[PDB]
C-alpha cells in the first residue's frame, strides 16, 4: 500500500502474533474452573481482545512486518487515502478544547483584575463568576477573531522592561 | 523508532541554545540587576538578600548550559 | 569626649577558659583588644563559646578579629546600656583607638564626619565597561 | 508637582516600577531633588510599595 | 566507524558551547550601544523577550509530547 | 456557617473537585468506550 | 502536692479564622502578595515556638495534635483489618498456608491493569501483601472473617473517640502548666499502669486463647473445627484436658509450688519445628516477667507521700571532681523545653526499631513466618529505614532547641558548658578517627579489585589468601552456643539457631541454620562503623557549633534555618545548622542503602534456599563475589536485577514500572540540587513579559523559590527516588525468587 | 579592601549604618535629602563584604554598594 504497507486485516504478523496471545490465553486460563470468577474474568478478557483486534483490522489500519499499527500525517495524503480518522480529527479537536480552556482562563483573569482585592479573588474564586465565564467560553474562537479584527487582544508598548530594551 | 529518537534530538538542541542564548543576552542588563555589565562576565553570586542571588552570573548560565550539551550528544 | 587609653593593667573577668584562646597572629602580623566598665557584676555569654562572668566596674579581653569585639559591643550596648570602646593591637604594640574615636557612636549623625566614598549621582549613570578598559589592573566602570 | 492623590506613570529606567504608573502620595514644596512620593501596590524584589522620584522621571498619567 | 564517529560529534558540540560563551562575553566587554545603535544589532536586544520566550515555548512543548508519548508505549 | 462555605470556597478544595470530576468522567469514559483509537 | 488542675471554654469552636488564612501568625495573616507566601504559609503551620510564646500553649497545641495522630493510626489500623476481612484469602491460606500465599488488595477490571491479579493460589487473584498480618493473626488466634471485621468496626470507632478527645482537651476543659509539669507522677503512671498492665493483660490472653488453639492448629486439627475462645473460656474441663494444670484453678498458685504450673509456662528455648516460631509457653513466661517487672518499677517516685525519689535531688546528687558542677540545672531544661525531650525520645526511639529489625529477623516468633523469605526481607529493611530517619530527626530538633531555647545563666559551670568550650578538641579526634577508618576500610577493597583485575588474585583478601578473621563474633557465638550446659542450667537451648547447631527446616523450606562469618563480613561490618561515626560527626558539628562559631560569631541571633551570610569574607554559602541536617540525611541514606544490602545478600546466599542437603539461593557465592567491587556489581546486583527488568506481561509489570519511575524522579531531584534561584528569576521575568503582552500576569507575583526551598525539594525529590529504586527491585527479586 | 559606593539617593536612614557589622561606615550631615544626613564608608579596610548594608538601604534603585576586591591579612577576616 502505501509507502510499503498494508492493511492490518491482511497482515500475517498481525494473525500469527494473535495466534501467540490466545496460545498464551488459553494455556493459562485451562488451570481454573469454568465458573470461578476468575474464569469468567479471563473469558471476558479474551473476548475484549477479540473485539479489538476486529476494530482495528476493521479500521483499515496499516502495519507493516512489525504487525503493530502505524499512523500517517499529512493531510493530503491522510485524505486522499481516507486515513483522517487518526491525527487530523483529533488535533483538531484538540485545538478547539485547548482554546476554549484558555481563553476562559483569560477572561476570568481579566474580570478579576478590575476590583478591590485581585489577590483575594485569585486566592478565593467567586463560584457565580466561573460559572457565567464557563458558560460563555463556548464562542471562544468567534470571539477572539473579533477582538483580533478590532485589534483589541495586543497591547501597546507600555510593558515593563529592562534597562536596555 | 528513528522520529521518536529524531524528534528528542530537536528537543535537546532546541533546550540547549535557549539556556545558552539567554546567558549571552541577559548578560548586559536585567530586570532584576539593572546594572550587571559593570561586573564583567564572572562573579559568584549578589548576597542573599532581595530574596538571593544564586549562580546569576552569565558564565553560571554557560555552566548549567553544558550539562543540557552532555544530555543531547 | 577625649579619646581614652588602654589602661593593660584592667580585671579580666571570670572564665575559666575555652578554645577560641591564643594564636600566633599576635606574634605576627597583628591582634586585638578590647576595654569597658560594668555597672554591676553579672554573668554573660562568651562570644567564642562559656559562660563568663563580668566584674563589677571595669573589664579587659582579648579577641583576634574584630567581628567578636564588635559582637561583645553590640550585646553590652543592647541588654544593659553599655558602652564599649576597643583597640587594635599592633604586632609593636602600636595601641589603635578602633572604638569610640568620633566620641559618639555612628548610628546617629555628628558634625565632623566627612561625607565619604560618596557619588553625588546615581547609579544607572555609569559608564560602560568598553571604555574602562586597557588598564594595567582591571577597574569596575563603578568607580568612575 | 501635581496635587496629592494623583496618578502619574514612572520612567526611571532602572526604577523596579519602570514604565508603569502608581499613585503619588505627596510632592514636597521646597527643593529636594526627588520631592515625588509614589504609592504602588506591586511590591518589588524586597517587599516595598512606594518609591521617591524627581519631577521629571514621572508623567501623570 | 563508531569511535570516529562518536569522538567527532563530542568534540564539535563543545566547540559550539564555548563559542556562545564566548558571544556572550562578546556583549559583556566588547559592546558598544552608539555605533552599533539603530541597526541590526540593537534590534535583537529589542526583541530578546519574544525571542527567549517563543524558544522556551518550543522547548517545553516538545519535551511534553515526546516524553508523554515514549511513557504511553 | 458562611465562613464555612468560604473555606470550601479556598483553592486547593476547589482543585481537588474539579479534578475529581475530570478523572471520574475519563475513567466512566474509558468503561463504557473500552480502546478507542480513531474517528 | 500534686492534684489535678484544669481550665475551661479556653478557645470557642467556630469557623471564623477558618475563612481567615494564616491566622496563626499575624505576619502571614496580612494576605499574599507573591508566591513564596504559599510556601511560607504551609512550611510554618506548625511552627508553635514561633507562632507565640505561652509553654500552656504550645503545650495544649501539642496535645490535641498527639490525639489527631492517634485517631490516624486507628484509622488506618482498622482500614487493614477490614480489608483482610473483605477482600483476602486468609481462611484459604489457613487451610493450608504452606502453598497459599496472602493476598488482600484487588485490582478493578479496567483499561489493563486486571493483569495484576496474582494467583496466588486458594482459588484467589490479586497481589501478594508482605506485611505478615496472616501469621500475626494466625499466631493470635483469629479463624472467622467475622474477627477482622468487627476488630476493624471497633478500631474505627476508637479513632472517632480519639479526634473527639482532641477537640474536647483542646477548646472544653485545657489543663494548665504544672499539670504538665508533673514528670515524676507522669513517670510513676506511665511505667506502672501502660507497661506493666499491658505486659499482664498480654499474658493473660496469651493462656487462655492463644496458646490453646495454637496448639490445637499445630496438632492439626480442622481450623474451624476448634472451640470459640469463650467456649475456652467457660469450660475449665477442656484446659483440664490440655493442661492437667488447669482443673486445679488458682490455689496451686497462690501456695506458692509455682513448679505445677510450668506444664504451659516453659523455658524450652528454641523453636517449634511445626511452625519455625518461638514457643507460646516461652513467651508466655517473658510477658509475665516483664509484667511484674515494669509493674514493681512504676513505684518509685514520690508523688504524694514521702516515700519515693526527687529526680532533681538525685540528679544533683552525681557530681564528679573532673566536671565541677554536675547535673544541675538539667531538671530544669527538662522541665522547660519541648524539644529536649523530643531530641531525646527520637535517638532511643530510631535504635529501638533498629534492635527490633535485628531481633526479629535473629528469632522469628510467629507460625510459618520464617518461610516468607519475602516477608523477612521487607519487615527488616522496612524497619531498618525509618530507624534512621528517627535518629537524624532527634539529631536535628537537638540543635534547634540548642539555638533557641538554651540560657547560659542557669548553667555557669556545667557539664553542658565544659563541653562546649572543648568543642574543638572533640571534633578534630573525631575527624581524625574517621578518616582512618575510611582510608583502611575503603582502601582495602580497592586494593582487592587491583591484585584482581591486575591478575595476581594470590594477594587479594578473602578467606583464600591473606585472611581476616571476626575472631571475637566467633568466639561469642561459640559461647552462646554452649552456654545452657553451664551457665544456664534450666535452659534446653540456645536461644537463636544463629549460635550454633541443628538446621530446622518447614515444608522444604529452611527456618533457620547457623550462620558463617567471614573476612567478607568483617570488613563489611567495618564500612558500616565508618559510615556511622562520619554521620555521627555531621550531626555533631551541627550542633555544637549552633550558636555562633569561629567564622560566624553572630549565628544564634540568625535563626535556626537561613541560607548563607552572603559571599562575604569568601562564600558563607551553607552554614546553617539546618543546612547540617540536610548533608546528614544525605549520608544516613547512603549508610542504611549499604547495610540492607549486606542483609539482603548475606541471607540469598547463605541461609535461604530449599531442603533435598541445602541449596542456597545463590548457592554461597557471596564469601567470594562480595570482596571485590566488581563482583559485588556483577554477580550481586546486575545478577539479580534480572526478574526485575523482565517482570512484563506478568502481574509483576507494576515492579518493573515503578523501578523506571524512581530512576527518573530520582534523577530529576538534581536540576533542583544544582541549579540557582537568581536565572530562575530571571527567566519568569521573560516569561512575565511574555504573558503581561497578551495582558494575563497573574496578580500573584511570580518568585522563584527561596534557597533553603531549593535544597529542601532537591533532597526530598533525591532520596524518593533512590529508595524507591530499591524497593522496588528488592520487592520484585524476591518475589520471583521466592 | 573590598569596594563601597554610596549615591546621592543615600536618604540618610542609617540602615547602612545600622546593619554594616564592621563599622566600614558612618553618617555625616548633609543636605540632599530631609534627613540632611548622607552614610559615609571611611573605612573600607574592615568591609568584609557580607552585605548585610546592601541588604538594608531601602533606595529603590539601592544607594550605596559593595565590590569585592583582592584580599590580605587585615582584609578576609580570618582567624589564623
Ligand atoms: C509544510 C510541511 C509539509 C510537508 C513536508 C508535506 C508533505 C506532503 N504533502 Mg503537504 N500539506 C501540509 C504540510 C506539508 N506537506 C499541510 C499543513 C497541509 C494542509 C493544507 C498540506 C496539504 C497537502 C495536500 C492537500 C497534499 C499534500 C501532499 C503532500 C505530500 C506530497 C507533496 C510534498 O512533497 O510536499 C512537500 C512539502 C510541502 C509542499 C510544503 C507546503 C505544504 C502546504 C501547506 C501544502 C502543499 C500541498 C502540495 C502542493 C500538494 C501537492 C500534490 C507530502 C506527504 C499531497 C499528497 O498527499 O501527495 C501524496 C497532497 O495532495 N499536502
Ligand atoms: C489562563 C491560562 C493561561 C494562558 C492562557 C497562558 C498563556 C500563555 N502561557 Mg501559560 N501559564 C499559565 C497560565 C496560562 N498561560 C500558568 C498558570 C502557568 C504555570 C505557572 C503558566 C506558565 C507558562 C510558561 C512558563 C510559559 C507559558 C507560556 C504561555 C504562552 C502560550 C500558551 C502556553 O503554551 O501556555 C502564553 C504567554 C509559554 C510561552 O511563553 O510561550 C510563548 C511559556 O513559556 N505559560
Ligand atoms: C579558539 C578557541 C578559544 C580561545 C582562543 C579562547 C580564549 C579564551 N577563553 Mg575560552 N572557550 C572556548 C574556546 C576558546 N577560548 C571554548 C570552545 C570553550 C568551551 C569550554 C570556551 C569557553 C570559555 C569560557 C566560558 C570562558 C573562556 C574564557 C577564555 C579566555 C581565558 C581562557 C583561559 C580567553 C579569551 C574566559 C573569559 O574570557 O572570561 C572573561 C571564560 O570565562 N572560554
Ligand atoms: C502524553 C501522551 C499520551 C497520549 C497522546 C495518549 C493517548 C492515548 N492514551 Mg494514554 N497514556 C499515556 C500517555 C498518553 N496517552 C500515559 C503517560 C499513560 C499512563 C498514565 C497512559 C496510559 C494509557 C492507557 C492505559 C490507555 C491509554 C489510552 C489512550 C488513548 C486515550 C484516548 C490514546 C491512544 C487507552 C487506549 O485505548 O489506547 C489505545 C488505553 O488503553 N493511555
Ligand atoms: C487504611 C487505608 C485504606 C486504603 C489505603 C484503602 C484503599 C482502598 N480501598 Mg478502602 N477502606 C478502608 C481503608 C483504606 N482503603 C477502610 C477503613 C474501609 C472501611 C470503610 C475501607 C473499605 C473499602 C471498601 C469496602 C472498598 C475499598 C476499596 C479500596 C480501594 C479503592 C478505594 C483501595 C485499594 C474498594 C476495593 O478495593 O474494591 C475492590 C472497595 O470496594 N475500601
Ligand atoms: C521484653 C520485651 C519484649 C519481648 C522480647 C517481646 C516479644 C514479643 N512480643 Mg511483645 N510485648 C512486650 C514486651 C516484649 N515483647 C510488652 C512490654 C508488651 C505490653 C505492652 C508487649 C505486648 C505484646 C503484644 C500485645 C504482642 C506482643 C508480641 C510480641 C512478639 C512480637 C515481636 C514477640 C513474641 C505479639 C505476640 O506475642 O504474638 C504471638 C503480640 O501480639 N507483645
Ligand atoms: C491478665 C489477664 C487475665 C485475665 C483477664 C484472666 C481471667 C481469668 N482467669 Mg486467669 N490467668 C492469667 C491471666 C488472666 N486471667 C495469667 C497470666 C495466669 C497465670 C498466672 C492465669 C492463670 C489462670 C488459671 C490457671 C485459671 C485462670 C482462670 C481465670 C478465670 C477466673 C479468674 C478468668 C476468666 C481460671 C479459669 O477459669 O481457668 C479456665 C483458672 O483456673 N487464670
Ligand atoms: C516526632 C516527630 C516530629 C515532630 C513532632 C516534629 C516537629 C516539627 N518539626 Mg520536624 N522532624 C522530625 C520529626 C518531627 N518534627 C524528623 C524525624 C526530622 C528529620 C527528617 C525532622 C526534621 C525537621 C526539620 C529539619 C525541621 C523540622 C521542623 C519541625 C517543626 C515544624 C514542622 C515542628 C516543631 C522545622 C522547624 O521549623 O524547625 C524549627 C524544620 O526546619 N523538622
Ligand atoms: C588503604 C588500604 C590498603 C592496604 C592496607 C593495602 C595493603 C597492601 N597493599 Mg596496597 N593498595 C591499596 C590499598 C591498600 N593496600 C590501593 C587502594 C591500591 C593498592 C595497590 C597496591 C599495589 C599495586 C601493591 C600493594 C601492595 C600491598 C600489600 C603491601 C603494601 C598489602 C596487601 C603491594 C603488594 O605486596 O602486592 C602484592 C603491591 O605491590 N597495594
Ligand atoms: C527548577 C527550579 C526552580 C523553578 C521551580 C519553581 C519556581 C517551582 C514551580 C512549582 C509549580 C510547577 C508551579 C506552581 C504550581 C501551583 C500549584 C500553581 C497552580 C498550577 C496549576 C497548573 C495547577 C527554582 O525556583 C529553584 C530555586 C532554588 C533552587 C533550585 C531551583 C530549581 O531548580
Ligand atoms: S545566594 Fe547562594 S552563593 Fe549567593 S551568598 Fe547566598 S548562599 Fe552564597
Ligand atoms: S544608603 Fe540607605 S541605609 Fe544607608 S543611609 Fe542612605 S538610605 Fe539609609
Amino acid at each position: 500500500d502505501i509507502a510499503g504497507l498494508t492493511p492490518c486485516s491482511e497482515s500475517k504478523a498481525y494473525a500469527k502474533l494473535e495466534k501467540k496471545e490466545l496460545k498464551t490465553l488459553e494455556k493459562r486460563l485451562k488451570q481454573y474452573e469454568a465458573d470461578s470468577a476468575p474464569a469468567v474474568a479471563l473469558k471476558a478478557t479474551m473476548e475484549r481482545t477479540k473485539a479489538r483486534f476486529a476494530n482495528y483490522a476493521k479500521a483499515g489500519l496499516l502495519c507493516g512486518n512489525d504487525g503493530l499499527p502505524h499512523l500517517i500525517a499529512d493531510p493530503g495524503l491522510a485524505l486522499k487515502y481516507g486515513h483522517a480518522g487518526e491525527v487530523f480529527i483529533p488535533t483538531f479537536g484538540f485545538l478547539y478544547v485547548a482554546g476554549y480552556i484558555g481563553y476562559v482562563g483569560r477572561q476570568y483573569l481579566i474580570a478579576v483584575k478590575g476590583e478591590a482585592k485581585p489577590t483575594d479573588k485569585e486566592i478565593i474564586i467567586d463560584v457565580p463568576l466561573a460559572t457565567k465565564l464557563a458558560w460563555q467560553g463556548a464562542g471562544w474562537p468567534l470571539a477572539a477573531v473579533q477582538e483580533l479584527q478590532r485589534g483589541t487582544l495586543l497591547e501597546k508598548e507600555e510593558n515593563i522592561t529592562v534597562s536596555p530594551r | 523508532g528513528d522520529f521518536l529518537v529524531h524528534h528528542a534530538i530537536a528537543l535537546g538542541l532546541h533546550t540547549t541554545t535557549l539556556i545558552l542564548v539567554k546567558g549571552a543576552l541577559d548578560a548586559r542588563g536585567s530586570k532584576l540587576m539593572p546594572d550587571k555589565k559593570d561586573f564583567g562576565y564572572s562573579f559568584p553570586c549578589d548576597g542573599p538578600g532581595r530574596g538571593g542571588t544564586c549562580d546569576i552570573s552569565a558564565y553560571d548560565a554557560f555552566y548549567l548550559a553544558v550539562f543540557w550539551m552532555l544530555n543531547t550528544i | 569626649w577625649t579619646v581614652p587609653t588602654l589602661n593593660p593593667d584592667t580585671p579580666s573577668p571570670i572564665f575559666g577558659g575555652s578554645t577560641g584562646g591564643l594564636l600566633r597572629k599576635a606574634q605576627t602580623e597583628e591582634f586585638y583588644v578590647i576595654t569597658w566598665e560594668a555597672k554591676k557584676e553579672q554573668i554573660f555569654e562568651m562570644p567564642t563559646g562559656g559562660a563568663a562572668i563580668m566584674r563589677q566596674g571595669p573589664n579587659l579581653l582579648k579577641f583576634g578579629k574584630k567581628e567578636q569585639c564588635l559582637a561583645l559591643t553590640t550585646q553590652l550596648r543592647n541588654k544593659f546600656k553599655l558602652t564599649p570602646c576597643f583597640y587594635r593591637v599592633f604586632p609593636d604594640g602600636k595601641v589603635q583607638y578602633l572604638h569610640p574615636a568620633d566620641g559618639v557612636y555612628p548610628e546617629k549623625v555628628n558634625a565632623g564626619r566627612v561625607g565619604a566614598n560618596q557619588n553625588m549621582r546615581r547609579i544607572g549613570q555609569n559608564v560602560n565597561p568598553i571604555k574602562v578598559k586597557f588598564s594595567g589592573r582591571m577597574m569596575s566602570p563603578a568607580e568612575i | 508637582g501635581p496635587k496629592r492623590g494623583s496618578l502619574v506613570k514612572i520612567l526611571r529606567p532602572e526604577s523596579y516600577w519602570f514604565n508603569q504608573v502608581g499613585k503619588v502620595v505627596s510632592v514636597d514644596q521646597s527643593g529636594v531633588r526627588y520631592p515625588v512620593v509614589v504609592r504602588f501596590e506591586n511590591q518589588n524584589y524586597a517587599g516595598v510599595t512606594t518609591n521617591n522620584y524627581a519631577l521629571d522621571e514621572v508623567v501623570a498619567a | 566507524q563508531a569511535a570516529l564517529y562518536t569522538h567527532h560529534q563530542y568534540i564539535a558540540g563543545f566547540i559550539m558551547c564555548g563559542a556562545f560563551a564566548h558571544g556572550a562575553i562578546f556583549f559583556i566587554r566588547d559592546y558598544d550601544p552608539e555605533q552599533n545603535k539603530g541597526n541590526v544589532l540593537a534590534r535583537m536586544l529589542d526583541h530578546k523577550e519574544a525571542l527567549i520566550s517563543h524558544l522556551s515555548w518550543v522547548s517545553l512543548f516538545l519535551g511534553f509530547h515526546t516524553l508523554g508519548l515514549y511513557v504511553h508505549n | 456557617m458562611k465562613d464555612f462555605t468560604t473555606y470550601l470556597s479556598t483553592a486547593p478544595v476547589i482543585a481537588t473537585i474539579w479534578f475529581t470530576f475530570t478523572a471520574g468522567l475519563l475513567i466512566e469514559i474509558n468503561r463504557y468506550f473500552p480502546d478507542p483509537l480513531v474517528f | 502536692k500534686v492534684k489535678i488542675a484544669v481550665d475551661r471554654n479556653p478557645v470557642e469552636t467556630s469557623f471564623e479564622k477558618w475563612a481567615k488564612p494564616g491566622h496563626f501568625s499575624r505576619t502571614l495573616s496580612k494576605g499574599p502578595n507573591t508566591t513564596t507566601w504559599i510556601w511560607n504559609l504551609h512550611a510554618d503551620a506548625h511552627d508553635f515556638d514561633s507562632h507565640t510564646s505561652d509553654l500552656e500553649e504550645i503545650s495544649r497545641k501539642v496535645f490535641s495534635a498527639h490525639f489527631g495522630q492517634l485517631g490516624i493510626i486507628f484509622i488506618w489500623l482498622s482500614g487493614m483489618y477490614f480489608h483482610g476481612a473483605r477482600f483476602s484469602n486468609y481462611e484459604a491460606w489457613l487451610s493450608d498456608p504452606t502453598h497459599i500465599k496472602p493476598s488482600a488488595q484487588v485490582v478493578w477490571p479496567i483499561v489493563g491493569q486486571e493483569i495484576l491479579n496474582g494467583d496466588v493460589g486458594g482459588g484467589f487473584q490479586g497481589i501478594q501483601i508482605t506485611s505478615g498480618f496472616f501469621q500475626l493473626w494466625r499466631a493470635s488466634g483469629i479463624t472467622s472473617e467475622l474477627q477482622l471485621y468487627t476488630t476493624a468496626i471497633g478500631g474505627l470507632v476508637m479513632a472517632a473517640a480519639m479526634f473527639f478527645a482532641g477537640w474536647f482537651h483542646y477548646h472544653k476543659a485545657a489543663p494548665k502548666l504544672e499539670w504538665f509539669q508533673n514528670v515524676e507522677s507522669m513517670l510513676n503512671h506511665h511505667l506502672g499502669g501502660l507497661l506493666g498492665l499491658g505486659s499482664l493483660a498480654w499474658a493473660g490472653h496469651q493462656i487462655h486463647v492463644s496458646l490453646p488453639v495454637n496448639k490445637l492448629l499445630d496438632a492439626g486439627v480442622d481450623p474451624k473445627e476448634i472451640p470459640l475462645p469463650h467456649d475456652l473460656l467457660l469450660n475449665r474441663a477442656i484446659m483440664a484436658d490440655l493442661y492437667p494444670s488447669f482443673a486445679k484453678g488458682i490455689a496451686p498458685f497462690f501456695t506458692l509450688n509455682w513448679s505445677e504450673y510450668s506444664d504451659f509456662l516453659t523455658f524450652k528455648g528454641g523453636l517449634n519445628p511445626v511452625t519455625g516460631g518461638l514457643w507460646l509457653s516461652d513467651t508466655a513466661h517473658h510477658h509475665v516477667a516483664i509484667a511484674v517487672l515494669f509493674l514493681v518499677a512504676g513505684h518509685m517516685y514520690r508523688t504524694n507521700w514521702g516515700i519515693g525519689h526527687s529526680m532533681k535531688e538525685i540528679l544533683e546528687a552525681h557530681r564528679g571532681p573532673f566536671t565541677g558542677e554536675g547535673h544541675v540545672g538539667l531538671y530544669e531544661i527538662l522541665t522547660t523545653s519541648w524539644h529536649a525531650q523530643l531530641a531525646i525520645n527520637l535517638a532511643l526511639f530510631g535504635s529501638l526499631s533498629i534492635i527490633v529489625a535485628h531481633h526479629m529477623y535473629a528469632m522469628p516468633p510467629y507460625p510459618y513466618l520464617a518461610t516468607d523469605y519475602g516477608t523477612q526481607l521487607s519487615l527488616f529493611t522496612h524497619h531498618t529505614w525509618i530507624g534512621g530517619f528517627c535518629i537524624v530527626g532527634a539529631g536535628a530538633h537537638a540543635a534547634i532547641f540548642m539555638v533557641r531555647d538554651y540560657d547560659p545563666t542557669n548553667n555557669y559551670n556545667n557539664l553542658l558548658d565544659r563541653v562546649i568550650r572543648h568543642r574543638d578538641a572533640i571534633i578534630s579526634h573525631l575527624n581524625w578517627v574517621c578518616i582512618f577508618l575510611g582510608f583502611h576500610s575503603f582502601g582495602l577493597y580497592i586494593h582487592n579489585d587491583t591484585m584482581s583485575a591486575l591478575g595476581r588474585p594470590q594477594d587479594m583478601f578473602s578467606d583464600t589468601a591473606i585472611q581476616l578473621q571476626p575472631v571475637f563474633a566467633q568466639w561469642i557465638q561459640n559461647t552462646h552456643f554452649l552456654a545452657p550446659q553451664l551457665t544456664a542450667p534450666n535452659a534446653l537451648a540456645a536461644t537463636s539457631l544463629t549460635w550454633g547447631g541443628d538446621l530446622v527446616a518447614v515444608g522444604g523450606k529452611v527456618a533457620m541454620m547457623p550462620i558463617s562469618l567471614g573476612t567478607s563480613d568483617f570488613m563489611v561490618h567495618h564500612i558500616h562503623a565508618f559510615t556511622i561515626h562520619v554521620t555521627v560527626l555531621i550531626l555533631l558539628k551541627g550542633v555544637l557549633f549552633a550558636r555562633s562559631s569561629r567564622l560566624i560569631p553572630d549565628k544564634a541571633n540568625l535563626g535556626f534555618r537561613f541560607p548563607c551570610d552572603g559571599p562575604g569574607r569568601g562564600g558563607t554559602c551553607q552554614v546553617s545548622a539546618w543546612d547540617h541536617v540536610f548533608l546528614g540525611l544525605f549520608w544516613m541514606y547512603n549508610s542504611l542503602s549499604i547495610v540492607i544490602f549486606h542483609f539482603s545478600w548475606k541471607m540469598q546466599s547463605d541461609v535461604w534456599g530449599t531442603v533435598t542437603g541445602v541449596s542456597h539461593i545463590t548457592g554461597g557465592n557471596f564469601a567470594q563475589s562480595a570482596n571485590t567491587i566488581n563482583g559485588w556489581l556483577r554477580d550481586f546486583l546486575w545478577a539479580q536485577s534480572s526478574q526485575v527488568i523482565q517482570s512484563y506481561g506478568s502481574a509483576l509489570s507494576a515492579y518493573g514500572l515503578i523501578f523506571l519511575g524512581a530512576h527518573f524522579v530520582w534523577a530529576f531531584s538534581l536540576m533542583f540540587l544544582f541549579s540557582g534561584r537568581g536565572y530562575w528569576q530571571e527567566l519568569i521575568e521573560s516569561i512575565v513579559w511574555a504573558h503581561n503582552k497578551l495582558k494575563v500576569a497573574p496578580a500573584i507575583q511570580p518568585r522563584a523559590l527561596s534557597i533553603t526551598q531549593g535544597r529542601a525539594v532537591g533532597v526530598a525529590h533525591y532520596l524518593l527516588g533512590g529508595i524507591a529504586t530499591t524497593w522496588s527491585f528488592f520487592l520484585a527479586r524476591i518475589i520471583s525468587v521466592g | 579592601a573590598h569596594i563601597v559606593k554610596i549615591y546621592d539617593t543615600c536618604i540618610g536612614c542609617t540602615q547602612c549604618v545600622r546593619a554594616c557589622p564592621l563599622d566600614v561606615l558612618e553618617m555625616v550631615p548633609w543636605d540632599g535629602c530631609k534627613a540632611s544626613q548622607m552614610a559615609s564608608a571611611p573605612r573600607t579596610e574592615d568591609c568584609v563584604g557580607c552585605k548585610r548594608c546592601e541588604t538594608a538601604c531601602p533606595t529603590d534603585f539601592l544607594s550605596v554598594r559593595v565590590y569585592l576586591g583582592s584580599e590580605s591579612t587585615r582584609s578576609m577576616g580570618l582567624s589564623y
